[PDB]
């Protein structure tokens, strides 16, 4: 046995399977070549409890107007792709009446359902790692720290793209101010190989077509600004390259399909026009 | 379906209620009502085309 | 008595006050000199019940993100104004969520708050008469009948002006096509001092600065298409004309602020853009 006795106030001071059919709103997506589908940390997406509100006035929640699947622009998958980034709620400020949403509102909130569809042959061969980041920051391309800027930072639906090697930019007059994704280092000075720490699902295309993945809003406020923040960024690399019958030359579509849930906003103003690029 | 059993694909079977513009693209099609049909073992597909009208009933 | 049988089987062949507050969403509308406020034929706006759905599919209630108040543009009062009308829900077709909702559904429906604003001084004079009129068909200025074009049907949040005499388009290569409302005809044939059998409210510069209409959704269908139909219509006509200390030139500002009630829509599709003037 011992004895503590703590000779302070503040507390501080003390010692130390396969067919699967989702529907949101007015959108449903079947599936029959699924591996299942991940709940990121094993959280559903929730609405914030009175017991977390950080927020007085009244918040909004479009429900089906926004809480629907938007499909993003496809991607094409060929032996040379490095890999493709998104961040939310970034990819999804144009879609709907969720992008209003996010841009009339001060403060948003909202998990996600995440379903990426890559259909190929039973004669093709490949393998995509599909993550779920929370907070994916990702390195810029210059000597100056944190350089990078809102417009390359955000994208869009369109997302981007990782790289093979760094390439640092020496443009001192006209600096590109963009991200410098490497996929080895999963675009964070992290080996990739160690990106399934993070929610994920492998597309294997002689296993499954799709993966699903149904993120949690995770953040350190229970709610925040959407354009200033994206709370989730999704990476997808190669984990296997494509390969097809020798004939070579071949590319795939992926496509992503993403549904904001349990969304909330807060602090209804004048809508917000971000600079574009 | 009517093609060999080594095909296989996805359709979609899009009802747009009336009042805009007839779809002319996917993209349009899939804001309305649909189904998304997967060929396989299962070559035949049913869309429901729901009863919306502002009428009680139609003209023929 | 008399006796009565019937020898068939369709039964067709058978003989015959002043300080209130509206909060709806993020919209609060205080008022201090109102004349009560008006519920059309006393029917408050509501969802459309499952005994008289017609549409199969799911419906989306947009809830707060449409159903509150948005203010169109101000038009001005003076003593040579015959009046303005507005048709709903056109009026509201570029407003926030709401017109995504009514462009993205083939079928809409929804009730109104129509809050009708005009503050003078003790000083002036003046009456306004504000009606909402189901079915406000208005007549052409053609000898052609029913020839108003849809853009001009349609002005949106503007709406349009009543004519103190009628005018006929003479124009054959190019015609107007558009409407001809007579203020004193009420724009459809009608002697304006009988348009009082419809809901209404007179704003009495002397005694109250404001309207309050609640529209029920009024149709001879549980929904309809809202791109369309209209199914109300607001006409202000000066009842008295505006007058003030004889200094002449004087004109004060008419605002108005709708907010639609129990949005209900079915069957989402691509968006419809309508044809512009």
């Amino acid at each position: 046995n011992y004895t503590t006795i703590n000779y302070y106030r503040d507390s501080a001071s003390n010692a130390a399977d396969r067919v699967m059919q989702l529907t949101l709103g007015n959108s449903t997506i079947t599936t029959q070549e699924a591996a299942n589908s991940v709940v990121a940390y094993g959280r559903w997406p929730e609405y914030i409890k009175d017991s977390e509100a950080n927020p007085v006035d009244q918040p909004t929640e479009p429900a089906v107007a926004a809480c629907r699947f938007y499909t993003l622009d496809t991607v094409t998958w060929r032996k040379e792709s490095r890999g493709w980034w998104w961040k939310l709620p970034d990819a999804l400020k144009d879609m709907g009446l969720f992008g209003q949403n996010m841009f009339y509102h001060y403060l948003g909130r909202a998990g996600y359902t995440v379903h990426v569809q890559c259909n190929a042959s039973k004669f093709h061969q490949g393998a995509l790692g599909v993550f779920a980041v929370p907070e994916m920051c990702l390195a810029g391309d210059s000597t100056t720290h944190m350089f990078t800027k809102y417009e390359n930072a955000n994208p869009g639906e369109k997302g981007g793209e990782f790289k093979g090697s760094f390439t640092l930019d020496t443009n001192a007059t006209n600096p590109a101010r963009n991200f410098c994704p490497v996929d080895y280092l999963f675009g964070s000075g992290v080996l990739a190989g160690n990106a399934f720490v993070y929610p994920h699902q492998i597309i294997n295309l002689r296993t499954n077509n799709c993966a699903t993945l149904v993120l949690p809003y995770v953040n350190s406020l229970s709610i925040d600004s959407m354009t200033k923040h994206n709370n989730w960024g999704i990476a997808i690399l190669p984990l296997a390259p494509l390969d097809f019958a020798t004939e070579s030359s071949t590319e795939i579509p992926i496509t992503l399909t993403i549904a904001p849930m349990c969304c909330e906003f807060n602090g209804l103003r004048n809508i917000t026009v971000p600079r574009t690029q | 379906f009517c093609g060999s059993m080594m095909a296989t694909g996805k359709l979609l079977v899009s009802y747009a209620p009336p009042g805009a513009e007839a779809p002319k693209s996917r993209k349009e099609a899939m804001l309305g009502t649909h189904v998304i049909w997967d060929i396989g073992l299962q070559s035949s597909c049913t869309m429901v085309v729901p009863w919306i009208s502002n009428t009680t009933y139609r003209l023929t």
